[PDB]
């Protein structure tokens, strides 16, 4: 079963994800190597081939979940995910780090093999920073490997009785985060350093390129900056940055993806045997309605769910009805869409 | 009576003065008459910056009535001294050492909004004692008159002997007219 | 003596003074006597304010008996140059440089109190010396009442010729009556 | 000097100043001569309070000799403006200010102590100059001697004449005698 | 509120005090995104696992 090319992972990360052209291609080497390694144990050498773990840097509902998620659906692996914030040091109440290694094995069926092939992702890494630097001291180890006690708890109470040990050293930690004013921090670095006065750059224009492009000249000095301890950083070599979603990508999104919103409510409707159209104009507007309200892609459901509640509730009651257009006046709600049956 | 702001980042909050958080975005006030006392402040506001990034431009607000021709200097010759160029902003109004100070800022830095006076004259002086002492002194500010005049003809483009001529009296300048004769470069009226 | 203020945040709770709490929610005070090192505090305060959010409206609370004409020019330029919309609102007392001020503001958004006093009149000034001198400083404050007689034309929306004639002399204005003249565009009574 | 009092709560210790710790019990001070600086000063604490709870009183303490008329009016209007009810309670002395910010209070919410004294008279002021801007200021100050007297007798119950009649001159009315005027509502003697 | 709250806190007319003032309750329960339940103490994949939500 030859692994998939980087060049087939990109392609077909397309296809569920629009947009971040770079952070595709770095997550597709990434994890090309990440399991080239782990299919050939021997280097036919005496060499011990290591780890690279990747920080995934990029704004809100720009989809960081969603591509380690869809990665790891391309490939037949598990998949976890976890909270930085839901953590804290030992001798606390706080949940201690170890707790992540239980939720691992679970989703792996109680397994070695597949938890070994595994790729955690942690989340929300920032707001744990200097004045947090102890909770960032206990997951320093875990991320370049360290054996783990598993509590004996699951499928039969997990047989084994030496508590299912784990090596961490083989487990993709995808740690990502919104690193929430890293923008200004670079912007002091690679520009002038002045924010405030008749000479500077207030960001006031709608551009949401520049977080894209400035988090792109990214450097591990700027992490320091922001608190990141500096072993922490070294331990994640890889980095990937994540551009901001804007309105072309929003109506694009609403199309373009397999699992598209549009192509989900469309499915439905055409099992009753009534088809339905989304007109161009009704989209871009949506996508304006997102940005406004500051819902992000989350709230596209919402928008889309609130302006076909009412047609649902009378498709199935109606009678030779066979098409729907709806239009930009049916989304804001002072409209009904017409039925040309 | 002076408030207090915050900065909020990631490593946390610090409470900041106005003039203070300013100043971390290098811009520097140079508000009322100048002496020794605010000059040397400014001058220690230049050095400093200068030590944290010595390729970022400096911002330099004036809105002064004048002041002694000795602290003013002293401004200037760091202003030239330093490797960072120094952008001037006149706000409000420019005396005679202010523009003296508004025109040796960075080429194509020099700023001034619309509603701005500028003023420039010769400077003033005097001395009481013996005659010999009378000369001394009358020799001396001449001096300066001709090495002031000298330097604005520099920066401001124009011949000496207009300088001259146009410092013998007051003469009130406003912004269109301050690009004609080269104290300032461009006027701000609207952000982009 | 000026009272402090806890402010409940999720970092903990924070200490303010009563007056940089308000500077948080974007509130300026324009009190006393406009002067060169007041008028430079505000416009720090206006530049600052504009960095977080340019988007958002900032509000310029005017209380004064007057002042010079070049600090106010210089907080009426900033006014114009920031990207945020100045909402000026009369408390008290309004002079020549309070009402200036205040009809500078955002259209619509020029507030006053129901029993609030604008007084509008032309420049003071004055010059001793000599009659070449004098002569020189007479047209330059001629020129800054043309300059500030247009300004407050453009925004009250009265002609040029009407404002003249109505700022010879000490002119004394009730909410109402500003309204009328255009000084305002709405009175705050109560609340909602 | 101002001391220092300690507030125990289950968030920590906190050392705050006597005043400022009132003014977390929704109590501010009137004390003094009344001027623009200290009237801007209680303007804030009022937008501060309604802003933690518009539905609480704010109390106000006044004991002042009077002051101007364009700074107490700045008070006025912030009060009737605001939707929490003001408490007006009168400790020593309320001059023509003192008083017309104390029957300013929320009908029912006015106190007097028994040995406070109040004094109510006309506005005063003066003007020197031509006599054609001495008409102006003339009216204008007749024009504010009416209105505060419409405004004294509307909270007051009074009518407008006999308003008129009593402040010619100063009017001293003690505790008792401000009830049947109507300045106040009640007066305080002991905690009951 | 706060995500739909624009405009000062403190201030005049122009500023908004019905931060207390009840005015209305379903309105803004209506008007309610996820992203508020983050705040009110969810974890995403909960919230996000439900996409239908009834105001009452
Ligand atoms: N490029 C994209 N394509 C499709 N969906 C996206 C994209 N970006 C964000 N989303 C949507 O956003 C949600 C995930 O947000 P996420 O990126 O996890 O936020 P965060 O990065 O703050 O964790 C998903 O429901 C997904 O549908």
């Amino acid at each position: 079963s030859a692994l998939p090319t980087p060049h087939e992972i990109r392609n077909h990360l397309d296809d569920y994800v629009i947009g971040q052209e770079q952070a595709k291609k770095v997550l597709a080497v990434a994890v090309y190597n990440h399991y080239k390694r782990l299919r050939n144990g021997d280097t036919s050498n005496g060499v011990e081939l290591g780890k690279s773990n990747i920080l995934l840097i990029g704004p809100t509902g720009s989809g960081k979940t969603l591509l380690a998620e869809t990665l790891a659906r391309l490939l037949d692996v598990p998949f976890t995910m976890a909270d930085a914030t839901t953590l804290t040091e030992a001798g606390y109440v706080g949940e201690d780090v170890e707790n992540i290694i239980q939720k691992l094995l679970q989703k792996s069926d109680y397994d070695v093999q597949k938890a070994q092939r595994g790729i955690v992702y942690i989340d929300e890494i920032d707001k744990i920073s200097r004045k947090g630097e102890g909770v960032q001291q206990a997951l320093l180890k875990l991320i370049e490997g360290t054996v783990a006690a598993v509590p004996p708890q699951g499928g039969r109470k997990h047989p084994q009785q030496e508590f299912l040990q784990v090596d961490t050293s083989k487990i993709l930690f995808i740690c990502g985060g919104a690193f929430a004013g890293l923008d200004k921090v670079i912007s002091h670095r690679v520009e002038t350093g002045s924010g405030i006065g008749f000479g500077a750059t207030v960001k006031a224009k709608s551009d949401k390129a520049s977080e894209g492009e400035l988090l792109a000249q990214v450097e591990p000095e700027d992490l320091i900056k922001f608190g990141l301890i500096p072993e922490f950083i070294g331990r994640l070599p890889v980095v990937a940055t994540l551009n901001e979603l804007s309105e072309e990508a929003l109506i694009q999104i609403l199309k373009e993806p397999k699992n598209a919103l549009t192509k989900q409510y469309q499915a439905l409707f055409n099992l009753e045997g009534v088809d339905l159209e989304f007109r161009d104009e009704a989209l871009d507007a949506i996508a304006k309605k997102a940005m406004a309200r500051k819902t992000g892609a989350r709230g596209l459901r919402s928008i889309v769910e609130a302006a076909l509640l009412d047609t649902m509730y009378d498709l199935p009651s109606m009678e030779d009805v066979e098409k729907v257009v709806i239009d930009e006046s049916v989304i804001d709600g002072q409209s009904e869409p017409l039925l040309i049956y | 009576l002076v408030p207090m702001v915050i900065e909020q980042t990631s490593r946390g909050e610090r409470s900041f003065d106005i003039y203070s958080r300013l100043l971390k975005e290098r811009v520097i006030f140079l508000t009322g008459q100048v002496e020794d006392h605010m000059a040397n402040l400014i001058v220690a506001q230049m050095l400093f910056l200068e030590a944290e990034n010595p390729e970022k431009d400096i911002y330099l607000y004036i809105n002064s009535p004048g002041g002694v021709i000795t602290a003013g200097m002293s401004i200037y010759d760091t202003m030239q001294f330093i490797k960072p160029d120094v952008s001037t902003i006149c706000m409000g109004q420019a005396a005679s050492m202010g523009a003296f100070l508004l025109t040796a800022g960075a080429k194509g830095k020099r700023f001034c909004l619309p509603n701005s006076r500028v003023m420039i004259h010769q400077p003033l002086g005097g001395y009481q004692g013996q005659a010999t002492d009378i000369e001394i002194h009358a020799r001396e500010i001449l001096k300066v008159k001709g090495r002031m005049n000298e330097l604005m003809a520099l920066h401001t483009g124009q011949s000496l002997e207009q300088i001259e001529r146009d410092t013998e009296r007051d003469r009130f300048l406003s912004a269109p007219e301050a690009v004609e004769y080269g104290l300032v470069d461009s006027i701000l009226t609207h952000r982009n």
